């Protein structure tokens, strides 16, 4: 353990305390708060108390969990990246019959993992050569999946960055179109609720990110031993 | 003399070199040979891969036109049977209920009577039931 | 402060008054509806614009509308 | 001034701040027939006395939330709660209920203010009242 | 509180929202307290004077810094090897490694390298010594001073223009068409003839001797007699060396066509006849509208006359609508400016004008990307301000039955058919891309669906490209259009039929796929903007949206929830799609041109048909030089670009806090922080003046979008510059 | 046996069970908030540990927010 390990362990501490902050604030302030004094009557899962008081979006405990999911993802991603790079750089490798050890990444962790540029070039770029070049071999299913992971992530941003009023109006126009041809459904379509929109966004986001990381790790570790 | 930069794969050295190693998609051991002999009749680029022509010429009609009609018939079938089922289920005192619980007998009855969809649609348009007047449709404020 | 207006489509259903958490609305006698009562907003200086009153209104669109304007300490719901 | 006998509470950090003694605070008074437990809108639970009780809060919404809790969350209901606004100069303004009758029910002597005589769809067009400093509802 | 003086609602706010919303609504004069039409117009006029002065100051500063700390007088002696210098570097925080790395371009101090291509522009218009650059900078300073004083003066009470002077459309159109366009272009043609061309032919002409030497040996005699063909005789030969007299002609106005053999740019005499003819056309156009002499057309009569039997009222009363509304005019201007900016990019990357600018690939890439991004921004702004017009200025009774008010009659059909076309493009384009990706992944790339872009190849053939063997129109040497003896035909056909230039680059299947993807992006962004503009007045969910203004947060959680319902939200959504479409466009352009410059066109021709090729051969492959700008082993001149790359990757991510997390959480947190500050001994002595609050919802969306856009732009700018400079520069 | 020699299995098992743990902890927070909203009753929690938690929560959140800012900044 050295300087880089020190910094990464304290980064872990930071991310964990932040996730605990979000979840603990969600639990403690669920009943009520200074902003909303009767939050308990609105239930656990409600989107907002309205644009009043300057805006009361995401005050329920459910929204606190929704926000904590991202921070859990961030913390665990940093943890698994730390594990992977440190193991590849200082532990895993091969042994010569003399007794010397040759590590997978030649011990570059102790000097590159101290900057963000190191984590970009020497880890995300260098170790992705095994997954991007997987086409045409038995590892192609990972490469595909890798790209698939990079897609769904972006897809989720349609739901996190927007609101249901725009989609309701667009559905109104499309319903007019289906009405002109006498093909409108009896079950009137509606845009997803605010809570449902947040849930869909977080679910597709987590799925995309985790699938990306899984494909990356599997394709990398099936090419070194 | 169109496509002076394109040559048939049968006379393309890149395709001739690269077609000996075509993989087998199924367990059939000759599928690579079948693929090679079928793709020898197309127009290939300098990379030895077939290219398609969709300008409307009938010599390359199999490139787009035949699959075009093949798709169109099926899509029209699906749309027409869906619309017919919805229309017939509307006046059932619970059309919303029968949209989540499918009426299988009527659904299959509409499935079968759906191959003649183009003639039915043409007849319906001439009968005025395919479209509705703009004064009979909900509209949003301007 | 926010402005709360009640139009002539109110049916005197009193839902808006009960839904209001900051006691801005009131029921006053009227004649244009069967219930012979209508909604009034005498204390709009205490309205925070939470839109619960509109959410409770059962008439087509809204017989009660809330327009958000100048923000004061009361209308922003500040405790500090 | 006002009555007293505060409810038995251990205090909390969710109570009043500087604004209370610089801008305004709020008071709620009520008479309960038993010495029981209620939920403080500022976090925690407090015991309210048998007899008259007075409680100071920082927002009118908190006072009305406590009033709702008193009215609904007790088998012997409470209907005599009063909410005043306490100014930093000691001037006390009696806020709720305004006339003593609950606003949810019709009663004589009210003025019927804030009412438009037209539908929401008959509001004047924004362009016609341009450069008047008024939105369509304001006229 | 005094600030903001122009609004009283914001001035009585005790929180920090007062400052934010005072900054936000400062330059929206139409809603200030007690604002009249006359005062609004006069303030706009003065502010426009201000922007013009700022532009002139910016140009003067560019010129001055280039002349002071540049290497122009050495760049001219070897434009093909020396790197242009933008400005010097004075960073006290620099170390020795950065100092040694950034002492580039043969300088003696840390220095930047210009990628705006101003050296080529200055060389092409005849500036050969930095004293001329200095004189231009000082003259621009004086011009900016004059414009600032003009704004100040026309703001004075007795020089304050009237309202009718601001609503004289005919006179403004006449003066600005004939004078601002025609006369200015005529003067530019005169500058090119009298100065630029003689300097290109190795003759030094300045203010000291331009009044003596005539541009042509026969001055002004043939022009008045009618012997114009004299000026087109003896043009520059193909062996002409730019800046010297070796193999140079004496003609000044020619239609040579094609490109200069050496500089690979358009002939300057072609520029002269082009701008002169354009000036003549504009001067004829400027005498169209009557002002006060009876002769001329009146716009109101034209619009009211062109009524249609199918449109009910045609273009009736549109004159009053456009003249009374400022947002209508701003939308029209923004749309036109965006269209012609995209046109500028497209017609400049393929038809370079400045000398040796085609060789310098990094500057060409930067210019294309820059002006294309600006065009996208302007196109978004056009629709945004049109929606603002619909909210504020549109009158449903004055425009009754005209074309404008008839859009709202069939707006549902517009939005529905546009959504259908967007879905139809997206489904099948993504299907084809994913099909190619999967097919290549399974090791059988011969099963890709590869459509030849037949129609665009046919267009290239019509313009005279003989590679594809269509022999149609100019490619057909027997058609009438190719046998007219047009003077430009030989040179133009010579230029188009050589692969050495970007003029009508050869296209293939990947080009087809990416053009159809760009079409998807365009139609989708247009769908968002049009839906927002047409729904600005109201919809089924909010029939009275006009009474709420243009930018309001929501209508609360009632009626099923109404987040992001204002037209401002439509703008905020469409900005993302604009950014994504521009990303696709610029990625395509950059990859194709990297292949062209390196000569390895086969790489793009092969790997642009599936998305893994884009991910690997473009993103992964070219990033190698960039991210190694600084290493554990050292640092090179690309260090700043790597730092800015990471800076963009950071700001882009930072925008997601405001884009994802919403207000109530932060308000509760701020309440806790306020409690903490109020109870801390030695910290209660210092207390705030404006009560801290969380950012408002609309402010949150705007701030998140701003961080997002800044990161998006900076990341790609750094990547593009670094990759192209390391590979070639 | 033969697990540490199989690097892919080591990495996969580590990451998999850590993701499972993270999801479980987030669910703990969620269903604790659910309890607090639904099953909590003030009458049964007079001056107990839960009440005193609910009564100095501003101190908890403020000090935790400060430690989060400090850790983020310095780290
Ligand atoms: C601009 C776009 C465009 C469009 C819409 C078409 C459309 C068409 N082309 Mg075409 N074509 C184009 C550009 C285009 N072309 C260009 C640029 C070239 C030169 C490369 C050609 C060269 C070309 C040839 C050589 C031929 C066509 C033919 C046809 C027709 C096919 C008949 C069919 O499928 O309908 C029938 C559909 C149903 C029954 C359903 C169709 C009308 C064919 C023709 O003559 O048909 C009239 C034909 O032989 N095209
Ligand atoms: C001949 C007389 C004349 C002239 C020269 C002008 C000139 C001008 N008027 Mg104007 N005006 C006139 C008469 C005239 N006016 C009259 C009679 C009236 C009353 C009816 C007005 C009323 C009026 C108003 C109300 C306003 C103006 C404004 C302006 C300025 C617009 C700013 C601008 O973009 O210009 C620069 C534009 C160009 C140089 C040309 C546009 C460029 C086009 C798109 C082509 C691109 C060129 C080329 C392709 C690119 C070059 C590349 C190069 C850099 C390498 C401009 C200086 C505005 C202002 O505020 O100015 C202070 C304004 O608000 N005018
Ligand atoms: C539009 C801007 C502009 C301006 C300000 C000038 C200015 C000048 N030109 Mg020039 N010129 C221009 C455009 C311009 N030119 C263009 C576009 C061409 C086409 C190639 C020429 C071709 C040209 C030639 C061939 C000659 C000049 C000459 C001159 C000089 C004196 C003759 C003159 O113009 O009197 C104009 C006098 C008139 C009687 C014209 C009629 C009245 C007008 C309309 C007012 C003067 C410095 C002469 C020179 O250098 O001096 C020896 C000369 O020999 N010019
Ligand atoms: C000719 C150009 C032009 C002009 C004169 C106007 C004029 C106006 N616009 Mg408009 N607009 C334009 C172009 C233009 N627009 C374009 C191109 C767009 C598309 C993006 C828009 C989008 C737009 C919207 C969405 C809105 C307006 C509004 C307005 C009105 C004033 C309010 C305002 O924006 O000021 C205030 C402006 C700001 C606070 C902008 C500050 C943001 C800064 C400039 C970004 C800086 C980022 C960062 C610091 C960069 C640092 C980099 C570093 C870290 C490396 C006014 C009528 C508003 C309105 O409705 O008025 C009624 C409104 O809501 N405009
Ligand atoms: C990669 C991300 C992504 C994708 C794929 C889309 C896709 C779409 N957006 Mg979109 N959007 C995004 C990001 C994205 N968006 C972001 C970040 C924003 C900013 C907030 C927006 C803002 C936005 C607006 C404002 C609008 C859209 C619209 C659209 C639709 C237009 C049709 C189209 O372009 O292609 C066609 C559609 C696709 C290619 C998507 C379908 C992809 C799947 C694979 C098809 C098959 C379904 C699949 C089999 C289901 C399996 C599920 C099962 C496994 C559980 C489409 C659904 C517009 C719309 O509604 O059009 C009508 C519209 O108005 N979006
Ligand atoms: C890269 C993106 C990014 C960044 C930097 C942050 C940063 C932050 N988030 Mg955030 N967040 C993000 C994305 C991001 N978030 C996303 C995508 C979401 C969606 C789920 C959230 C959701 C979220 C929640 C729900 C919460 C946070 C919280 C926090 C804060 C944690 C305290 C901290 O780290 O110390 C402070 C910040 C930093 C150390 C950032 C680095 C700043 C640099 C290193 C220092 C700059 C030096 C100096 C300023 C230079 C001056 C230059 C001069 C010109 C002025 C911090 C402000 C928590 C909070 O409120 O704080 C406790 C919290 O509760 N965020
Ligand atoms: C022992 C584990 C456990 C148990 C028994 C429960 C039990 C319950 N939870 Mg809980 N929860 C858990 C773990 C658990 N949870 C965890 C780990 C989290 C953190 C994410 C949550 C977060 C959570 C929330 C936020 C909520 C509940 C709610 C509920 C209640 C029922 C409603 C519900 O979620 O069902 C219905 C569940 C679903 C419909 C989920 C199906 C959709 C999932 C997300 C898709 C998963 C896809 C999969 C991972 C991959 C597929 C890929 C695709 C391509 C096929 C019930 C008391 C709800 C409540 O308030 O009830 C009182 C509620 O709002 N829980
Ligand atoms: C390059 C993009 C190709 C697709 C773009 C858009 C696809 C659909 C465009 C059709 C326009 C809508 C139907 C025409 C709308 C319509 O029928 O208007 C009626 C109009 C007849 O005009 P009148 O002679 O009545 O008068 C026109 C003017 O005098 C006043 O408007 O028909 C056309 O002008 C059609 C051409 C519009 C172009
Ligand atoms: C009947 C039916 C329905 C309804 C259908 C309706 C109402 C349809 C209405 C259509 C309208 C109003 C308009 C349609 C316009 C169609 C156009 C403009 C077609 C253009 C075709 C072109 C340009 C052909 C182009 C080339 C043609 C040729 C094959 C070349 O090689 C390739 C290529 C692409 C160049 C549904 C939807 C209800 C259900 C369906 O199942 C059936
Ligand atoms: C809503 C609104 C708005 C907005 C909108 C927009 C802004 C639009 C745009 C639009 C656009 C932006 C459009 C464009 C168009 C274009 C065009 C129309 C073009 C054309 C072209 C042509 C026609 C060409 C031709 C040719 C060729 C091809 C070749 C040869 C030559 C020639 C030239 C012949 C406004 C503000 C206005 C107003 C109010 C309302
Ligand atoms: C796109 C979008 C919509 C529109 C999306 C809608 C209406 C959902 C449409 C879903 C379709 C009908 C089905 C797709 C999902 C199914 C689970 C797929 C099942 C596949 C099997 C049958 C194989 C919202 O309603 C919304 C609401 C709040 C915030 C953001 C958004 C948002 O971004
Ligand atoms: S809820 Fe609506 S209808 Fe009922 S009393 Fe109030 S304003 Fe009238
Ligand atoms: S934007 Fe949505 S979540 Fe926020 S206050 Fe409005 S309705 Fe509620």
């Amino acid at each position: 353990l050295g300087t880089a390990d020190f910094m990464v362990h304290h980064i872990h501490a930071f991310t964990i305390h932040v996730t605990a902050l979000i979840l603990l604030k969600g639990v403690l302030y669920a009943r009520s708060s200074r902003l909303v004094p009767d939050k308990a009557n609105l239930g656990f899962r409600f989107p907002c108390d309205g644009p009043g008081r300057g805006g009361t979006c995401q005050v329920s405990g459910w929204d606190h969990v929704f926000l904590g999911l991202f921070w859990m993802y961030n913390s665990l991603s940093i943890v698994i990246f730390h594990f992977s790079w440190k193991m590849q750089s200082d532990v895993w490798g091969t042994v010569s019959p003399d007794g010397s050890v040759t590590h997978v990444t030649l011990g570059n962790f102790a000097q590159s993992a101290i900057t963000i540029n190191g984590w970009l070039r020497d880890f995300l770029w260098a170790q992705a050569a095994n997954v991007i070049n997987s086409y045409g071999s038995a590892l192609s299913a990972y490469g595909i999946m890798f790209l698939a992971g990079h897609f769904v992530f972006a897809f989720s941003l349609m739901f996190l960055f927007s609101g249901r009023g725009y989609w309701q109006e667009l559905i109104e126009s499309i319903v007019w179109a289906h009405n002109k041809l006498n093909v409108a459904p009896a079950i009137q379509p509606r845009a997803l609720s605010i809570i449902q929109g947040r849930a869909v966004g977080v679910a597709h986001y987590l799925l995309g990110g985790i699938v990306t990381t899984w494909a990356f790790f599997l394709a990398r570790s099936l090419s070194i031993g | 003399d169109d496509f002076a930069n394109l040559t048939p794969c049968s006379e393309n050295p890149a395709y001739l070199a690269k077609s000996k190693n075509f993989l087998n998609t199924t367990n059939d051991p000759n599928s690579g040979k079948i693929r090679a002999e079928r793709y020898a009749s197309a127009l290939c680029g300098p990379e030895g891969y077939p290219h398609l022509i969709v300008d409307g010429r009938f010599t390359h009609a199999g490139d787009f036109l035949i699959p075009s009609i093949l798709f169109l018939y099926i899509a029209g079938w699906i749309g027409w049977v869906g619309r017919s089922y919805l229309i017939e289920i509307r006046e059932s005192k619970n059309p919303e209920m029968q949209e989540v619980v499918i009426n299988v007998p009527l659904a299959i009855k509409k499935m079968l009577g759906g191959f003649l969809w183009p003639l039915a649609a043409v007849g319906e348009y001439t009968s005025g039931k395919l479209v509705m007047k703009d004064s009979e449709i909900p509209t949003s404020p301007r | 402060s926010h402005s709360v207006k009640i139009y002539d489509t109110c049916i005197g259903c009193t839902q808006c008054v009960r839904a209001c958490p900051l006691d801005v609305l009131e029921m006053v006698p009227w004649d244009g509806c069967k219930a012979a009562q209508i909604a009034s907003s005498p204390r709009t200086e205490d309205c925070v614009g939470c839109k619960r009153c509109e959410t409770a209104c059962p008439t087509d669109f809204l017989s009660i509308r809330v327009y958000l304007g100048a923000e004061t300490t009361r209308s922003m719901g500040l405790a500090y | 001034e006002l009555s007293g006998q505060p409810p038995k509470f251990g205090g909390s950090t969710g109570g009043l701040l500087s604004k209370a003694n610089r801008e305004e605070k709020y008071a709620i008074t009520w008479t309960s027939a038993s010495e029981q437990v209620f939920e403080m809108p500022t976090g925690g639970a407090a015991i309210m006395n048998e007899g008259e009780n007075l409680l100071y809060l920082a927002r009118k919404e908190q006072c009305l939330a406590l009033g709702t809790q008193l009215r609904t969350k007790f088998k012997p209901k409470i209907q005599d709660y009063k909410i005043y606004r306490v100014y930093p100069s000691g001037e006390v303004q009696y806020l709720h209920p305004a006339d003593g009758v609950f606003p949810e029910k019709v009663n004589e002597g009210r003025e019927a203010q804030g009412t438009k005589t037209r539908r929401i769809g008959q509001n004047p067009e924004p362009v016609t009242i341009k450069f008047s400093g008024k939105a369509p509802y304001e006229v | 509180t005094k600030f903001p003086k122009f609004s009283q609602d914001l001035a009585q706010d005790p929180t920090t929202r007062r400052i934010w919303y005072g900054i936000a609504t400062a330059h929206d004069f139409e809603t200030h307290d007690g604002m009249t039409e006359e005062n609004l117009y006069q303030k706009i006029f003065a502010s426009h004077f201000g922007h013009i002065a700022i532009i002139f100051l910016w140009t003067s500063g560019t010129l001055f810094h280039v002349a002071w700390q540049g290497n122009f007088e050495q760049w001219i002696k070897d434009p093909l090897n020396i790197r242009p210098i933008a400005h010097a570097i004075w960073d006290p925080h620099f170390g020795e490694g950065a100092v040694n790395a950034f002492t580039q371009a043969g300088a003696s101090n840390p220095v930047n390298i210009a990628y705006s291509g101003v050296y080529h522009w200055f060389y092409t218009i005849g500036m050969t010594t930095n004293q001329e650059l200095y004189s231009g900078a000082v003259f621009l300073l004086v011009l900016a001073s004059l414009f600032l004083f003009a704004g100040w003066l026309h703001l004075q009470p007795k020089f304050r223009p009237s309202l009718a002077w601001f609503k004289n459309a005919e006179s403004r159109l006449n003066h600005h068409l004939a004078g601002l366009f025609g006369v200015s272009s005529l003067a530019w043609a005169g500058h090119l003839v009298h100065v630029a061309i003689p300097e290109a032919r190795g003759q030094h002409v300045g203010w000291d001797n331009f009044l003596s030497t005539p541009p042509h040996p026969a001055g002004l005699m043939p022009f008045f007699t009618g012997n114009w063909g004299v000026y087109a005789a003896d043009p520059d030969t193909a062996g002409h060396i730019f800046g010297t007299s070796e193999g140079a002609g004496t003609a000044i106005l020619t239609f040579l066509g094609g490109f200069h053999p050496q500089t690979e740019s358009l002939w300057l005499t072609d520029i002269a006849h082009h701008h002169l003819a354009i000036a003549v056309i504009f001067i004829i156009a400027g005498h169209m509208y009557r002002t006060n002499w009876g002769i001329g057309h009146s716009i109101k009569e034209i619009l009211n006359a062109h009524k249609g039997p199918l449109t009910g009222a045609g273009h009736t009363n549109l004159y009053d609508t456009i003249n009374n509304s400022l947002h209508f005019q701003l939308g029209l201007a923004l749309a036109s400016l965006g269209v012609i900016t995209s046109l500028v990019a497209q017609h400049m990357y393929s038809l370079p004008s400045y000398a040796f600018i085609a060789q310098d690939h990094t500057t060409q890439a930067a210019l294309y990307t820059h002006h294309q991004y600006i065009a996208g921004f302007l196109m978004v702004g056009a629709f945004a301000h049109g929606a603002i017009f619909f909210v504020r200025d549109y009158d449903p009774v004055a425009n009754k039955d005209n074309v404008l008010a008839r859009m709202l009659e069939h707006k549902e059909a517009l939005i529905s058919h546009l959504s259908w076309v967007s879905l139809f493009l997206g489904f099948h384009t993504l299907g084809l891309y994913v099909h190619n990706d999967v097919v290549v992944a399974f090791g059988t790339p011969e099963k890709q669906i590869l459509i030849e872009p037949v129609f665009a190849q046919w267009i290239q053939a019509t313009s005279g490209k003989a590679l594809y063997g269509f022999d149609v129109l100019l490619s057909n040497p027997d058609s009438i259009a190719s046998t007219t003896g047009a003077a430009w035909l030989p040179g133009w056909l010579d230029a188009i039929n050589s692969g050495t230039n970007s003029l009508f680059l050869t296209i293939g299947p990947g080009d087809f796929l990416v053009h159809h993807a760009i079409a998807l992006g365009l139609h989708t962004t247009a769908l968002i903007l049009i839906k927002g503009a047409l729904d600005a007045r109201g919809s089924k969910l909010m029939p009275d949206k006009k009474d709420f203004g243009y930018s309001f947060p929501c209508d609360g959680p009632g009626r099923g929830g109404t987040c992001d319902i204002s037209a401002w939200d439509a703008f905020y959504l469409a900005m993302f799609w604009m950014l994504n479409t521009l990303g696709w466009l610029t990625f395509y352009w950059h990859w194709k041109h990297l292949g062209v410059w390196s000569g390895n066109v086969a790489q793009f021709n092969e790997n642009s048909t599936y998305l893994m090729g884009w991910f690997r051969d473009y993103l992964w492959a070219n990033s190698a030089q960039l991210i190694n700008g600084y290493n554990p082993y050292g640092v090179n001149n690309l260090s700043v670009w790597a730092w800015m790359f990471l800076f963009g990757h950071l700001v882009w991510a930072t925008g997601f806090m405001f884009l994802i997390s919403w207000r109530g959480y932060w308000q509760e947190l701020i309440e806790t922080i306020v409690w903490a500050h109020e109870r801390t001994p030695l910290a209660n002595l210092v207390r705030w003046k404006d009560k801290p609050v969380a950012l408002s919802i609309v402010q949150a969306r705007l701030v998140g979008l701003a961080h997002f856009t800044v990161g998006y732009v900076l990341t790609y700018a750094a990547f593009l510059i670094a990759s192209t400079a390391g590979k070639f520069g | 046996p033969y697990q540490a020699i199989d690097y892919a299995t080591q990495l996969s098992l580590f990451t998999h069970h850590m993701w499972i743990g993270g999801f479980l902890i987030v669910g703990a927070g969620a269903h604790g908030a659910i309890f607090m909203v639904r099953d909590y009753d003030p009458a049964k929690n007079v001056n107990n540990l839960l009440d005193r938690m609910l009564r100095h929560r501003d101190a908890i959140i403020s000090h935790l927010n400060w430690v989060c800012i400090f850790l983020g900044f310095h780290s």
